[PDB]
């Protein structure tokens, strides 16, 4: 079968690269391909897998497998139009930029977005990708994608639709802040403030000595993981170094 | 209908980005 | 004590034989956290085994199933184990596992995440 080749080439790729990121993505792409009975999606997965085996840049294998996972989630049976729209924006935006951080950020944001069937969430990342498609400011593009991915992580977590409603305004402020020329340090803080507000918890951000120190109490275990994923990805995307220290459900972040 | 349009648009663009990342 | 260490090798040959073998669920990063929890649940059953030793054995049992490095420098009654070379999904699995094991062992630990490195301070 067309899925039989996908399983063979996917399992044959995990025994090649020694990056755990390649292992989880190639396996995830194959698993999504078994649901999709669309032969056109099975062709994109088979072409991306066969082209990723030949390439050995590893980071190119990442971006190639990212397209395989994204085009497979869109090929999921009974896919809403807006889902396919979000993917096209990310696929186009990845082709329209040379920074590998934008190609990864755009693809990963759309992948996490299609995970949740939340219509308020699908529109927040869709309008965000449209705005990044127009501007050429790389920092603005990365901030829009970092906010779209963090917003998607809140929706995948399954927070209240009211909580996501508040988080939407934080995304709008975040995209506007990068439009006004905000620093990369302060934009990450806006990403953090969207997480604490979208999960119904309180914060206590401090600031003294050219180093913002945001402490957050009340976060449960699962909430600290969703915070850690969004804050880390946004930190790597914006390009700033942060420290996320844990101690009895009191996360403390140090940006600089 | 338009879902069939965006269906082709996602599949074509995906195969175009794959070729761009390959070279 | 003598039985606590024996259970560690049974789980270490499970974490290594699972990370080595191709196929199966490549998403069994939870199986690593399962092995770390099975080790500390066992260690809690023997209340004479060192808590700090149980957490250190679970962190090591984790980094073997993930395939990363681990260095431990000891100061006073605290040991500082630093794990290096983690992606975002590994930063979350290692954090969740150390958070589980030190909780089911009833011992204070503090974590610090930064990029690809995760520093753990296991204190008695």
């Amino acid at each position: 079968s067309m899925k039989e080749e996908i399983k063979r080439l996917a399992e044959e790729l995990k025994e090649k690269t020694k990056n755990e990121e390649i292992k989880r993505l190639a396996e995830e792409a194959a698993e999504l391909a078994e649901r999709s009975d669309d032969p056109e999606v099975l062709e994109v997965v088979l072409k991306a897998l066969w082209e990723a085996l030949k390439s050995k840049n590893e980071e190119k294998i990442e971006l190639l497998l990212l397209v395989a996972v994204l085009v497979a989630e869109a090929g999921s049976v009974d896919a809403v139009e807006e889902k396919l729209e979000i993917a096209l924006l990310a696929l186009k935006l990845a082709e329209e930029s040379k920074d590998p951080r934008i190609i990864r950020g755009a693809l990963r944001a759309a992948i996490a977005a299609l995970r949740s069937d939340d219509p308020l969430a699908l529109k927040t990342v869709k309008e965000a990708l449209e705005r990044a498609r127009a501007s050429k400011d790389e920092r603005l593009i990365r901030a829009i994608l970092a906010a779209a991915y963090a917003f998607a992580l809140l929706a995948v977590a399954g927070a209240s639709a009211e909580r996501l409603k508040e988080a939407e305004a934080i995304v709008w402020y975040l995209i506007a802040a990068a439009e006004k020329g905000a620093s990369p340090q302060e934009l990450v803080l806006l990403v953090i403030e969207m997480m604490v507000k979208g999960m119904g918890v309180t914060m206590e951000t401090h600031r003294s000595g050219n180093e913002v120190k945001v402490v957050i109490k009340g976060l449960h275990e699962s909430q600290q993981e969703v915070l850690l994923e969004a804050v880390l990805f946004a930190a790597e995307l914006m390009g700033v170094r942060v420290r996320i220290r844990f101690k009895g459900d009191t996360v403390t972040i140090v940006v600089r | 209908e338009r879902k069939k349009e965006l269906a082709k648009e996602v599949i074509e663009t995906a195969k175009k980005l794959i070729e761009k990342l390959a070279k | 004590e003598e039985a606590v260490r024996r259970r560690f090798e049974e789980l270490l040959r499970e974490a290594l034989a699972f990370r080595e073998r191709t196929g199966g669920r490549r998403e069994t990063l939870e199986h690593a956290v399962r092995l770390a929890r099975e080790l500390a649940e066992f260690a809690a059953s023997h209340p004479e085994f060192n808590r700090q030793e149980a957490v250190l054995l679970a962190i090591e049992l984790m980094v073997r199933a993930m395939g990363v490095t681990m260095e431990t420098h000891r100061s006073g009654n605290e040991v500082k184990v630093v794990i290096k070379g983690l992606n975002i999904d590994e930063q979350v699995a290692l954090y969740r596992a150390v958070r589980e094991t030190s909780k089911i062992m009833g011992v204070e630990t503090e974590i610090e995440v930064e990029g690809d490195t995760q520093t753990i301070v296991v204190r008695e």
